[PDB]
């Protein structure tokens, strides 16, 4: 249930993802969308089983894109809490504003 | 482009093939560690998927012409693809020659040859009749052993191989190929860039010219040999004269290593065997091939895999599943290496072990390469990757480091020549009888020796390059060679001269290349990491390129040299000559007693 693309026309672009199962041809002839001769299914199976080597055992692979655009940014790291201390004098931080 | 759909078509193939391949090679190892009916099927219809695929891809691949390819690693990938071997002929006749193959198999493992004036003591060649030939002293016990199943099994076997001769040599032609001697001599062609083109016909040539400078050597060793069963048989042998066939410690005369005791310099000096250290430290198969890792890892070779350790057999299971006590080095695909023996606490255990791990070692550095391209560079290379390990892990040096030897263990003259006398009895003596049976069948496939003559021709040339005379005269209705298991089921015999040249000449390379400065015998290439580069640069190539290259790689030599061989048994040779002075060193073509 695990499939991967070995033959394509062109190089992806990056960030561009193909679904197409229409058979390569690589051959002058016409392939007619029927499998045949020097016209391969782009889309292969990995076979993947317990006792192959390190090389080939299957790897869940995610790929985390950071991008920065004119709106404002909304996805920011956690705010930290801290503790609050009152009757001192203390360097105050509320929401950005600091005294 | 015809060029690059045959590059569409390989990279299609690869995928499919290396899953098929996988499946049937995890079948048969399935049925190897766990022998049953339901195994044995399986491995069946794995093997049945696996060849119909291969034959369908071959038969596509055919339709491609080589002229209009230029790269070497893509011509060479549809030239591995393109042989049909035996699927050429015609289904009728591909079906006589598989049920001549079949029955000759079947004959070959239940040959039965029994005790004249006692039924009852029936014997098989693989329970008895061998231990007979390696320990039995007595000459008529022998001679009968020898002549039965000479006569039982050439009686039955020369119509069978009468036909099998004709068969085969109408598959080779169909193949393109002059005859069968010609279709094995083809695993041998290289083709490539100008100087390392190697052909069919030159190899028969080279061998002769290696044999050449080997026969010296030979000669003193038979002569010593002779004497020493001389000593063992006080009329039955003559001191001119060839040895007699049965005398050979094996039931064909491959292998002289069982005279030993009848033949050894020095009987008061004790071998080298270090089975009882074994046993007092507790060492057990997991450690053995752990300092066989620990000598890779040293020499520079990668660390064995995970899979390795988790998913061999190292011991005797145990637990009630039969298995084959073969140790054999299997390459599964998909990165999984495994090693399959039933490794007991013994020095030749332990030697085996670095063999099988050489083995596994090879095929893990060509793992890189492709499919098609995924095996040694010719039959003798695979085999003399372990050996060159095995020769050095048996060295006194490598012994005293890993503490199977005693520190303060002194090295006399005595010892290195006694272990020295049974390496050559093992390695030296097998050569004149592998290069007399290829040449043999050479012939016979091409027609040089004439059909009714064959076995008038063997003998001669028995007595002429192996220097051993037949005991009782035979004629043509016996088929003298067919009672080795090789020739019997059509397996190529130039492999271990082959191995055997590359051995020592491999061994010569990384001592040189370790800087060692004494004797080749007693070199080791452990804590060499130049050396294990140097070695590695042949093992990551595989058959990607042409041998002749891969030698050079190491040795920096493109053809056979046996100088090396020559080297490593340079005190032995000298010991051999100052020996036989008094002694006539040869051998008289006529029947001598
Ligand atoms: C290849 O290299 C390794 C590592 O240098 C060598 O192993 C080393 O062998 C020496 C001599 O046997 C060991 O020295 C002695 O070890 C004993 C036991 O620990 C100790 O009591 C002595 O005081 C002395 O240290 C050394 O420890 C050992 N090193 C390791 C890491 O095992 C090996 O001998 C080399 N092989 C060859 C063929 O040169
Ligand atoms: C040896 O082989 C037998 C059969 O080939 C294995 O027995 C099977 O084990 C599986 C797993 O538990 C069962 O699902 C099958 O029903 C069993 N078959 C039979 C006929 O009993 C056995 O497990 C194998 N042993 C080892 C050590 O691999």
């Amino acid at each position: 249930n695990y499939l991967y693309r070995l033959f394509r026309k062109s190089k992806l672009k990056p960030f561009e993802r193909d679904i197409s199962t229409e058979i390569y041809q690589a051959g002058n002839k016409p392939c007619n969308g029927v499998a045949g001769p020097n016209c391969y299914s782009p889309l292969q199976s990995y076979g993947f089983r317990p006792t192959y080597g390190v090389g080939h055992q299957p790897y869940r692979v995610v790929v985390l894109s950071f991008e920065l655009l004119h709106a404002p940014a909304t996805v920011c790291g956690p705010k930290k809490s801290t503790n609050l201390v009152k009757n001192k004098c203390v360097n105050f931080n509320f929401n950005g504003l600091t005294g | 482009l015809t060029e690059e759909n045959a590059k569409t078509f390989l990279n299609n193939f690869n995928q499919e093939a290396e899953d098929l391949s996988y499946q049937s090679s995890l079948a048969s190892w399935n049925y190897n560690t766990n022998i049953t009916e339901e195994n044995a099927q399986k491995m069946s219809e794995a093997a049945a998927k696996w060849s119909a695929f291969y034959e369908e891809q071959s038969k596509t691949a055919q339709s491609f012409s080589l002229q209009e390819i230029q790269t070497p690693i893509i011509k060479r990938q549809l030239q591995a693809l393109q042989q049909s071997g035996s699927s050429a002929l015609s289904a009728d006749k591909n079906k006589q020659l598989n049920t001549i193959l079949n029955t000759m198999s079947t004959i070959y493992s239940t040959g039965k040859v029994c005790n004249p004036k006692n039924p009852q003591e029936c014997l098989l060649l693989e329970p008895g009749l061998d231990e007979i030939m390696a320990t039995s002293t007595d000459y008529n016990s022998r001679l009968w052993a020898w002549e039965g199943w000479r006569a039982e099994v050439g009686k039955q076997l020369r119509p069978l191989y009468e036909e099998y001769v004709v068969l085969k040599n109408e598959m080779a032609r169909a193949n393109n190929y002059n005859d069968y001697g010609d279709y094995w001599r083809g695993d041998y062609e290289a083709e490539g860039a100008d100087g390392y083109n190697y052909n069919r016909n030159q190899l028969i040539e080279d061998v002769e010219r290696t044999f050449a400078e080997i026969k010296p050597l030979y000669e003193h060793l038979h002569a010593y040999v002779r004497r020493k069963l001389m000593d063992t048989y006080p009329s039955y042998i003559s001191p001119t004269g060839c040895l007699p066939a049965h005398l050979l410690g094996d039931m064909w005369g491959r292998f002289w290593t069982n005279l030993y005791p009848l033949t050894v310099p020095f009987a008061q000096k004790p071998n080298i065997d270090v089975t009882d250290a074994m046993m007092n430290q507790g060492w057990d198969a997991e450690r053995i091939f752990q300092e066989a890792e620990k000598f890779f890892v040293s020499v520079g070779l990668p660390h064995m895999t995970q899979g390795f350790w988790a998913n061999s057999m190292l011991t005797e299971p145990a637990d009630g599943r039969k298995v084959v006590c073969h140790p054999t080095a299997w390459d599964l695909g998909h990165g999984d290496f495994r090693i399959k023996m039933c490794t007991k606490v013994t020095m030749d255990n332990f030697l085996t072990a670095h063999h099988e791990m050489g083995h596994i070692q090879y095929d893990m550095a060509y793992a890189r390469q492709p499919f098609l391209l995924r095996n040694g560079a010719n039959e003798g290379f695979h085999e003399a990757v372990g050996e060159i390990m095995s020769l050095s892990a048996a060295t006194p040096k490598h012994l005293k480091s890993i503490g199977l030897l005693p520190s303060d263990f002194q090295e006399d003259s005595e010892t290195e020549i006694n272990f020295l006398l049974k390496q050559a009895l093992t390695i030296v003596g097998t050569l004149p009888f592998t290069y007399m049976l290829e040449k043999w069948r050479w012939m016979v496939f091409r027609g040089e020796i004439p059909k009714e003559q064959w076995m008038k021709k063997w003998w001669e040339m028995k007595r002429e390059i192996v220097g051993v005379v037949e005991p009782l005269p035979h004629d043509e209705t016996y088929c003298d060679p067919a009672s080795l298991f090789h020739v019997s089921n059509d397996y190529s015999f130039i492999r271990y001269y082959t191995r055997t040249i590359y051995q020592f000449q491999f061994q010569e390379a990384l001592c040189q290349a370790a800087k060692y400065n004494g004797s080749l015998h007693k070199c080791d290439i452990s804590n060499s990491t130049e050396a294990g580069q140097k070695l590695l640069k042949m093992l990551s190539l595989g058959n990607s390129e042409p041998w002749t290259k891969a030698l050079e790689n190491v040795v920096g030599a493109r053809n056979m040299d046996v100088k090396p061989l020559l080297n490593y048994f340079q005190p032995l040779f000298d010991w051999l000559k100052e020996q036989n002075r008094n002694s006539f060193v040869g051998w008289n073509t006529e029947w001598s007693p």
